[PDB]
């Protein structure tokens, strides 16, 4: 779709699932991930954010319209 | 700028065009209703101001200002025009008391002068007002506001000069003490034993505030009808823009998915 490859959802899967809190018997180590996505014109319908938002454990969506009314960030 | 966003906004603005058209028609119906009350105020007010023309009651030398606007909004350039006329007249006498009739001019003047306002009438513009409401407010001015002590009284109303024109207007109220000081007063045989100025002043207050209400009401509804007319016309125009955006979005979407259907059908084994 959109001339992206067929498995770009699989590309973001095996990146954003290698970061997770281990159990105690492994030593309670942790890797915590913050991917950052540039989008196009205030949109979430595009194929890359619609793949990634379904993977990641939430979102901090950052409208520019709220930026220009002084709300920093 | 999806197809879905443009279609949703086109549906909402087609609803806004239809609703503003209905509001224009309903306001035109109430305007054809309230022309009757405007004529019944004016043809009656002539029969008492003609006396004040012949009995020339010109006053001389702590003032009351009363404005007649709406409780609702959405009539356009009325709610700030009459407030601005209050401002011009009110910088001359900053210590003068103010009794607003209407919610919107109250929220105007309370924002700029919360010290002047002493009485506020609310609950007016649901109908063309009758003599009972205006006479009852005329009693409330002389039961709690004590307007008889006031030398000078002016009423600000909204004057529809024509259908597409309007006017804020001053209308003075001569108090009963002034009427004996009138140079043209003794022509009229009046009693000394009947307190006729002391009652005619209250009757003048009654019919002048009735003319103010049944003229500012028609002025409100005419300006509101004009505002809804401009709303319907602008809604029609911006629908003629968003339909063109809708058609360009649909054609660009069908082409920009047919491209990526075809692109797979050439990179085969």
């Amino acid at each position: 779709r959109e001339a992206y490859p067929g498995d770009v959802f699989y590309l973001h899967s095996r990146l954003l699932e290698r970061a997770a809190k281990l159990s105690e018997k492994e030593g309670s180590g942790s890797l915590t991930a913050l991917p950052v996505i540039e989008t196009q014109g205030g949109d979430v319908s595009a194929y890359i954010p619609t793949n990634v938002i379904s993977i990641t454990d939430g979102q901090i969506f950052l409208e520019a319209e709220l930026f220009y009314k002084g709300i920093r960030p | 700028a999806t197809l879905k966003e443009v279609e949703m906004r086109l549906k909402s603005i087609k609803n806004i065009e239809k609703i503003t058209k209905t509001m224009k028609i309903v306001a035109s119906t109430r305007l054809s209703k309230a022309e009757k009350a405007k004529i019944s105020a004016k043809k009656m007010d002539e029969a008492e101001q003609l006396f004040y023309k012949n009995a020339e009651t010109k006053n001389l030398d702590k003032e009351l200002i009363v404005a007649i606007t709406s409780d609702k909004g959405l009539c356009g350039s009325i709610h700030s025009q009459l407030a601005k006329a209050v401002r011009r007249h009110l910088n001359d006498q900053p210590n003068a008391d103010i009794v607003t009739i209407g919610d919107k001019i109250k929220m105007q003047l309370l924002r700029t002068h919360p010290n002047n306002i002493k009485l506020s009438i609310n609950g007016i513009g649901k109908d063309a007002p009758t003599f009972q409401e205006s006479a009852l407010i005329a009693d409330k001015l002389l039961s709690v506001m004590k307007a008889g002590t006031y030398p000078k009284i002016s009423i600000f109303y909204n004057d529809p000069v024509s259908s597409l024109s309007f006017e804020p207007s001053e209308k003075p109220i001569f108090n009963a003490k002034t009427i004996e000081q009138s140079p043209s007063f003794g022509k009229f045989e009046i009693d000394t034993d009947a307190n006729v100025p002391r009652d005619l002043f209250e009757y003048t207050l009654a019919n002048q505030m009735l003319t103010a209400m049944a003229q500012g009401y028609a002025a409100e509804i005419s300006a509101r009808r004009n505002a809804m007319d401009n709303a319907s016309k602008n809604a029609g125009d911006m629908i003629n823009r968003y339909s063109i955006l809708y058609n360009r979005t649909r054609q660009a979407v069908i082409t920009n998915e047919l491209v990526d259907i075809i692109t797979g059908a050439s990179s085969l084994g």
